[PDB]
């Protein structure tokens, strides 16, 4: 567990791509990147909550931030979520989930909220309406949205609409899963920067 | 001794699940703002024994095998109940004892019916979840009282009807879950001209005739918010899809599809 991570409260949620853009193996790293991820961080009810959600066309809740069990078993589910691979990858969808589904009232007003969304594709046009509104809603609930763009194919336009919005929602973007490796102890630092501490 | 008591930020969270207690274990701080009694042996229950904390705002009886839920005292700053998974037949009025509830869960239980009145006194309401019980019918102003009501889940039970002002008066209606039951068409107006984000109307045997032409209108104005809850093992799953509303003429026609022949 980190040194700076463990007196933190913050309530962090796995948004994982699942496009065609990134391929079973580079989706494998994704998966060992939010494991190893986690082994940082002091996963409690008390602490830090975790949920992962793999989205494409839609969302696949594997862990939700209300679930009681041991951080070793947290691990494994993240470890063993099944590659979609879909042709197409709703971020308007995953966020609509997360505004109304996930973050539907503030059960942790003295711990932050951050979605950690990891983007790699862009969704067609016709999905990406209300987009910016739900982006500016999980603004008002006071949720820190940061964009994670792995690859050349990763939507650059909705990375910018999140980073315009609040000065809170710093993007990451990666030119592969690889250097996810990388910026795990730098994404760490901005994580639990945002988050409180305890007495 | 047995029970855990823990200090996170300000308040104080008490955990006494799985400890086999059949009743409220004693000296017990009265500082407490959460209690968690999750799967244990309670027969019965009076909500008037906890009283006595008045910093208490969350409450857990899940999976406690709860027959009944005596209804005695006040609790003027509990917010949230959950009473699911548990033997309860009949639905306990909370609306003079429990003002200030905003989530009631009392889901996967033995609810035949609904009493006049179930829920009055419950204005700060936001949440009802009653799913995978046996409801069949529902009474008529049953969300009158609680217009702040945000989601309502009534999926997994045996309703073969609606009342036509269900969604009346709730503005803040941000999910409905209805799927897995025997309905077969949707009431006139029923939506009326509110926006409903979600709307889980799937695994229903919708009658295709006539009088589901205004749910025809609805669907291709709100197809986007149509969705379809589905789990395996543990994962749940929720992807949009309009077709999932299909009719019950065995053809697997999706009712959104469904043209008006012979009918003005």
């Amino acid at each position: 567990l980190h040194d700076f991570c463990r007196s933190r409260l913050l309530d962090l949620v796995f948004l994982l791509d699942g496009s065609s853009r990134l391929s079973e193996a580079e989706f494998e790293v994704l998966k060992a990147f939010v494991v190893d991820m986690m082994e940082r961080l002091r996963i409690s009810q008390k602490w830090v909550r975790v949920a992962v959600v793999e989205y494409h066309d839609g969302s696949h809740a594997y862990i939700g931030l209300k679930d009681r069990k041991r951080p070793s078993e947290l691990r494994r589910i993240a470890s063993q979520v099944k590659y979609a691979g879909s042709q197409v990858a709703s971020t308007s969808e995953v966020l609509k989930y997360t505004l109304f589904q996930i973050f539907s009232k503030i059960d942790r007003p003295e711990a932050s909220r951050i979605a950690l969304l990891l983007m790699a594709s862009q969704e067609p046009q016709r999905m990406s309406r209300n987009f910016v509104r739900y982006v500016q809603g999980l603004k008002k609930k006071k949720v820190i949205v940061i964009p994670v763009g792995i690859g050349p194919h990763a939507n650059l336009k909705q990375i910018r609409l999140i980073e315009k919005q609040a000065p809170e929602n710093k993007a990451f973007v990666l030119s592969s899963v690889d250097e996810l490796e990388q910026q795990r102890d730098e994404i760490v630092s901005y994580l639990c920067d945002l988050a409180p501490e305890a007495p | 001794p047995i029970c855990e008591v823990s200090k996170v930020a300000s308040h104080l969270e008490v955990n006494c699940d799985k400890r086999r207690l059949t009743a409220l274990p004693p000296d017990l701080p009265k500082d407490t703002t959460i209690l968690h009694l999750s799967e244990n042996l309670l027969y019965t229950f009076s909500l008037a024994t906890l009283m006595p904390y008045t910093r208490l705002t969350q409450l857990n009886l899940d999976r406690c095998e709860l027959t009944k839920l005596q209804v005695d005292g006040t609790l003027p700053v509990l917010g949230t109940l959950d009473l699911s998974h548990n033997q309860l037949q009949s639905l306990p009025l909370l609306g003079q004892t429990l003002p200030a509830l905003t989530v009631l869960d009392v889901s996967f239980n033995r609810l035949t019916s609904l009493p006049l009145g179930a829920l009055r006194g419950l204005g700060e309401l936001q949440e009802l979840y009653l799913k995978g019980n046996e409801l069949k019918t529902l009474p008529p102003g049953l969300l009158t009282p609680t217009p702040k009501l945000e989601k309502l889940s009534l999926a997994n039970n045996r309703l073969t009807e609606l009342p036509a002002g269900l969604l009346n008066g709730l503005e803040n209606l941000d999910t409905l879950l209805l799927q897995e039951n025997s309905l077969y068409t949707i009431p006139k107006g029923f939506f009326g001209s509110h926006l409903l984000p979600f709307a889980f109307l799937h695994g229903n045997p919708w009658l295709c005739n006539c009088e589901i032409l205004y749910f025809r209108r609805w669907l291709q104005d709100n197809a986007e918010n149509v969705y379809v809850w589905k789990q395996v093992v543990d994962v749940k799953a929720v992807t949009s899809n309009v077709a999932s509303v299909q009719c019950d003429n065995s053809d697997k026609f999706p009712v959104y599809k469904y043209p008006g022949k012979g009918c003005p």
